[PDB]
Order: C-alpha cells, then structure tokens, then sequence
C-alpha cells in the first residue's frame, strides 16, 4: 500500500483502443487502462 | 521501410506484419475471448485460462514451454481486457519460430490436466490479491457490474466463490468455442508475412461461432457501494458512453480530454483541466480527480472519478459534476477544444510509439474493424469533432442514467438521488 | 394471577413485572441500540459489543461472571435487532440476586480492557462464519444494506475489513451513548415489581441522548447481487413497508398472510398459500417460495422471498410477483382476508405463549410504545384491517421503489427492469 | 449446509413487532425474523 495522502494523485482511466487492459505473462504483471 | 500488412482468410482471421530495422520481433495472437464471455455458470474461466499459460498441452510440457522460452530469453504475456485477450510473444530475431511453435501449442493444444489445473486455483487467490491493491481495480471492477447486467458486467478477476471450482472442461470448453479461426488475429513487429501467413493457413484454422457463451450488450444504471475504514475514498460516475469506433464515441473521447485530468507534468498541477479546476476551488487541498472514459464494442461509460476524504467526498463528487454541466449547458469556449484535440493526438501517437504500443494498436483494429487504419486517417477523425458535437455529448451524461461505485468511509457519499 | 405493571421513571426508562407460578424467572434489560446506530467508521462496534458480554466488568471479573453463573444453572443471553438490543438472564426463583447483580455489572459497569477485547476479536469472524452458513442472513443482510442507504442499511456482523480494527474506546464510547436510561426498558418474567423498581432506580440512571451515532432513516431502492456455484438461488423482493406499530404496516401484516408461505404442516404443502399456487402451477417441482415482512421504526420492508434453482430463478420471481400484482389489481375474495386475519392473531398468540416470547414482547413494546398493549387490544387491532385496505397496501409494493438481493448462479435472475 | 431440493423449504421472514431478530448469547445464539 502506498500513501496518497497529496496533490499527486493523477491516476483515472482512458486510452484509445484499450481500455482497463489486465496483462498477466509468463514474466511481469499488470494492470493498466 | 515497408508498412504492415492485412489479410483476412477464408476462416475470417486477420493477420499483419512489418519487418523492422531493429533486433526485437513480437509475435501476439489477440482472441477474441474477454471476460464478457461468460455466465453465470461460467465466470472466472477466463481468469483461470489466463494464469495457465504454462501448462502442459500437446506437444509442449509445461516445463519444455518455460525452460524453452527461458533458454532464449523471451517473454510470454496473456493479457485479457472484457472484450478480447492478447497472448503476446516477445524474444530475439533469430528466436521467433522456437518462440512461435510455442505460442500454438499454448493456443491451440492446451491440455488442461485435473492435477495441474487444480495446483493452480490457488494462484488466482493470490492474483486476485495482489490486483485489488489497487482502489482502482475493485472500484473500476465494481462500476462494471452495476453499470451493467448480463455481460461486460463481468469481472476481469475470478469471483471468490468460484476460485477452486473452475473445472478442467470448462477451461477446455472456454477454448474450443472462443479460441477461434473468426475471432483471431495474428500480428508481428518484426516477422515476414508470407512466411506468417503460411504458419497461420497450417496453424489456425479451427471453427466456432460467436455467443456460445452469450454474447448481447446492454445498460442498466446502477450503484454498488463499499465500506472501508481508509481516510480515503473513490468514486466513479458514470452513464452510457458511445460506442466504439464511431463518431460520438471520439466525440466522448474529445470531450473526455477537456475535463480530463491525467498529469502531462511532474510534481505539476492542471492548469487546463477544467474538472480540477472547479473541483479545486470548491475543495480541500489534497484531493485528485480525473475524467474516465472507456469504449467497447457494444456500449461505452463516460464520466468521472474521484479521490477524495471523508468529509469531502460529495463536495468533490458534486462538483466535479456541476462543471460537467457547464458544458452541457452550452458554456464551452473554442480555444478549450482544440487544445484537447491537440492533447489526444499527441497522446495516441505517443500511445504508438512503442513496439509494444503498436503491436496492441494493431491487434486492437484488427478485431473490431477487420484492417489496419493508419495514424493519420486517425488524426483526421478525432479533428472532424465539432466544438458543439463536443458539448452536445457532454448533454448526454447530465441526461443519461446514472452509475455510482463508491469505496472507504461513505458517510459524505452521495447517492443517486443525491445529485 | 397478577397482570404485568409497566412504569416510566424520571429518566424514561420502562419496567415490568408478573409474579408467575412457575419455578423460572427471567429477566432482560432491552437497551436501544441496534445495528442501526453505527457510522461508517463505527460499523461492528454493536457486534463485537454483543460477543463481549463475559469480560471483566468493576464488580466482577470475567471469571467470576462465567463460572457464578454457571454455579446456579444461569443462562445469559443478549439479543441484537437492527433496532434493539435485548440483554437476556434466566435463573431460578432463587437466584435471580446472585444474577442480577451480573446483569447490571455486564451491562453499566463493563471494562473493556485492551488485552480482552483484542483476544476477543478472533471470535467475531468465527461467529460471522457460522452464521453466513444459512443464505437466508447474508441475503436478508444484502437486502438491508441495498434498501437502505444510511441507517438500518448496516449489518449486524462486523464487516470483514473492521475485525479486528475494533477498539476498546469504540466499545466504551458505544455503551456510553446507547447504553443509557432513557433507551432503557427493564422486563421481569417471575420478579417483584416494587423489588425491580428500587433496582432499576438504584443502577439505571444514566444520561445520554439519542442519535449520538447518527439516528435517522432513508429508503432507498438498490439491488445487490452476490454470484455463487451453489445449484439453487436465494433472492428477496422488497418494497417499503409500512412503519412499525401503525395501521399501514398492521395492514401489510395481514396482507403478508394471505401469500406468506410458512408452512403450518410438516411435510405438508400449502393450499392457503396464493404464491405458493401461482408460484407452484407456473413452476418446476422442487422450489421454495415465501412472503417476506419487516417493520422498524422509521421504515419497513414488505415482499418476497422465493429460492429457485439455476434456470427457474426468473419464472419463479415473476411468477410470485404477477400473483401480489393480482391482489394490487383488486382481485381479492373475503374470504382469503378473514383465514388471513385468524392465521395471524393465532400465531401472536402462539408467538407469547411462552416465557421467552412473552418476555421479548413486552421489552419490545416497552422500546416502542411506551407501555404494554395486552393481546386482546392486539387481537381487536389486526381485525379492524379491510379487506380493501389489503388491496391498496399491496397497490404499494407493485408500485414502489423495487429492492432486491440474490445469490448463486444468477444467469436466469431478473433486475430491476427484468419485472 | 442443509440441501434445499425439495417443496418442504418455504423459509419468508415477517412477524409482528420482531424483523430479523438476531440473538447472540452464551448458552446459545441464532438468527430469527
């Protein structure tokens, strides 16, 4: 968990084609949008 | 030097290619098997498919399919979205077709085995975990599922009740109908099409039509709120976006951009963000909110999301709307467009800059179009938005029914009839 | 021999009394505070509270409490409502004393102390465990939390995040508020009245206000849905009911009879039953249908209970519905009010034949009223009811704000706009 | 858990003044309406 306590926040979602694209391989991981 | 290449086959399944300069090649098969595909008998299966990429199928033992590729130094991704489910393939020039004999048997031959299917169940707890760190991905998830009631309302993650249950023919089920010649596209960065085609034509050609898992669109507004004990809390609003790939969808999109508030800058605040703007002056000092907007084949979600603290939360909430209805009031300045146009612009063009980038791009086109639309021809479309066309979108959220998910403490959460 | 004698003291607190013949006395102090009066940052605080009844308190610690009960036979048992919470102590005529004196320490005088109340937290999930067991609590409590939206719409179990994030000055803070005199109603089952008074007036005057947690209501329609991998589906339909203690409400009751499907019969079925029939012809063999009706305060909750397997969830929920339609139509013959009417009054009646009932009866009124209303008065009051007036209660579910929770496989489950 | 296949479970919750009633005590404990 990270503290998100100021301004920083920046983090809301929309891309072009993708949109809220979970990865999973074989080697790293994510989440993005 | 030479630009890509399209080709849909007799089975339906696009394919492209572009032999670049550079030493890294990515082959990516895109199936069109998302989490919008299954039931209520049938959710979490494409989860679970897409944490077994490694296990034992055909003519590859799980453990020939991970030493191989370790041997070489490549990459296996799996990504899933609700609509489709990318099996990238990265690894070196001189690797690709070690590399590509093991993404068909991963595809094509999986051979879910009772015992190795069952050691993994666990490791979607375990994904599940680590994913819902994330406000976003519960809140994000939770939207889906009150904003919808049939199919894109489906989660990416495995429900929790479903975790060990997900049975080995319903894995080889999942496959055998949407792991398909018509809904697949190949795509390289850095292969020869001639010889990908042959491996396609040899490889690819399987039959299965589309919905056999139930496949039907649909909106229904909706609230799913969650209690927390975090200083924090998250919200997201949101009404029947356009579609995908049509002309008030980029609208959206454009309109998105006005309010939209993803940081260009550092340690940087919005200046342009309208949202920001107004949520700011009547909010706290720490706070963060941005516009979202998502598009899918069948029906979009338009509207915004929030970060706020306890007592802030309608604050925040509110007026990040009342701004939203400015411009669906008609208040919306010329100069204000063209610099967000401007803003998606640049953004798509960075969005492909990347290999990976374009290799997602493409693949993207490919299932919903059925060709490749050039960078360009995609500028165009998004400049054609009218500055009105714009606002009249916009009218469209203030007169679209509503869809809330909230989580933290919701004592200053508004509700439907709240706002 | 002699009646019950009800008494309001300076403080508001009630207090009854009926000398029995029979060897068993009980009483039971009935404290004010439910699930109700939790905050978003207070929710389980009730609960934990309830599970904590044996720690050490000023006058007597854990141990003693325990094993002195245990030394005559006691029993001690605390009853939590949304809206109430009955605080329970059965012993023999003898040694009601002995008991008493527990009571009032467990109940004015408890000490939460950190190294307690934190070895305690543990059994707050493996109580929410064994009650989760029964689909009934974790739908019906799905069902609160969607109808409402602030106050009755907690859960009496402790949310999974908050376990053991209960503090100790939660708990002191909670009794302090709710805990006190004028929410206060005492109920002796074999005592001497002018014996309780002195008691009660000797260790029940304590001030404290209502709604220090946030007292208020709201209804607001909402559906939660909760997808399993059990065969058979749980759901409940439900629109605002009349309030508590009221003709509406007293209405709703009757017509609640003349669909409600509880069945008088062992291995018997229904005949009386109008949803069971509708239900029964429309449907499959095996299927459970029941009518469901709640009345707090400051709101209620009327409609159904049906659980249907995988496929026949939808014909089965319609299905019930069209039935309650029909009686909202008009369609309703005297003679099914007046069997109604006598099912109800028999079952009050049966419902305070025993001490146990009678007991929580009495409390009850005592936390609403003011006073005990006799059963007779009752009687005369669910007879006073028209055969119209059941209708056009029954107008009201169809047309008010739906309200619905299910779980298991919901492919066939209507939503809101399925009905 | 207590299979719920045949027509013998009816279970609809709603009495007189008690709705759901949920009772917590050491010699027992349950769920009610």
């Amino acid at each position: 968990k990270r503290s998100v306590l100021c301004r920083e926040s920046l983090r809301g979602q929309a891309a072009g084609r993708p949109l809220v694209a979970s990865v999973s391989l074989n080697v790293p991981a994510s989440v993005r949008y | 030097p030479q630009d890509l290449e399209f080709t849909r086959l007799p089975n339906g399944l696009v394919i492209a290619s572009l032999e670049n300069y550079a030493p890294a090649s990515r082959i990516g098969l895109f199936i069109k098997a998302g989490s919008r595909y299954e039931n209520s008998n049938n959710l979490g299966t494409s989860h679970l498919l897409r944490l077994a990429s490694s296990l034992t199928t055909k003519g590859a033992s799980s453990f020939k399919i991970t030493r191989g590729i370790e041997a070489v130094g490549g990459k296996l991704s799996v990504t899933s979205t609700r609509e489709n489910m990318a099996y990238t393939v990265e690894c070196l020039r001189d690797d690709v077709d070690i590399l590509m004999e093991f993404l068909l048997n991963v595809t094509t031959a999986p051979e879910f085995r009772r015992w190795e299917v069952a050691a993994l169940q666990p490791q979607l707890r375990i994904d599940k975990a680590v994913a819902l760190q994330n406000p976003q991905a519960h809140v994000i998830e939770n939207l889906h599922a009150a904003a919808y009631r049939n199919a894109l309302a489906n989660s990416l993650y495995c429900p929790d009740y479903r975790i060990g249950k997900v049975t080995p023919v319903e894995l080889h089920d999942y496959v055998q109908n949407h792991f398909t010649s018509a809904r697949m596209a190949l795509i390289g960065l850095g292969v020869s099409h001639p010889v990908l085609k042959q491996v396609a034509e040899q490889f690819l050609n399987i039959r299965g039509g589309l919905g056999l898992s139930g496949a039907k669109a649909k909106y229904h507004g909706g609230e799913i709120r969650e209690q927390n004990g975090d200083s924090l809390v998250h919200a997201a609003l949101v009404a029947e976006s356009a579609a995908i790939g049509s002309a008030e969808a980029n609208a959206f999109s454009v309109l998105q951009h006005v309010l939209g508030a993803g940081p260009h800058v550092k340690r940087g605040s919005n200046a342009t963000s309208s949202l920001y703007q107004a949520v700011a002056k009547g909010v706290h000092q720490p706070f963060d909110v941005s516009a979202f907007n998502a598009s899918y084949s069948d029906s979009g979600l338009f509207g915004f999301y929030t970060i706020s603290q306890a007592a802030s939360a309608g604050d925040v909430i509110k007026a990040a709307y009342n701004q939203v209805k400015t411009i669906a009031q008609g208040n919306l300045s010329n100069p204000d467009v063209q610099a967000a146009k401007n803003k998606l612009k640049a953004g798509y063009l960075m969005s492909v800059e990347s290999s990976e980038g374009f290799l997602d791009e493409v693949g993207s086109q490919a299932l919903a179009a059925g060709s490749y639309t050039p960078p360009s021809t995609v500028l165009q479309q998004i400049d054609a938005v009218a500055d009105a066309d714009v606002i009249n979108a916009a009218k469209k959220f203030v007169s679209g029914r509503k869809s809330m998910a909230a989580s933290g403490n919701l004592g200053h959460t508004p509700f439907i009839d709240e706002l």
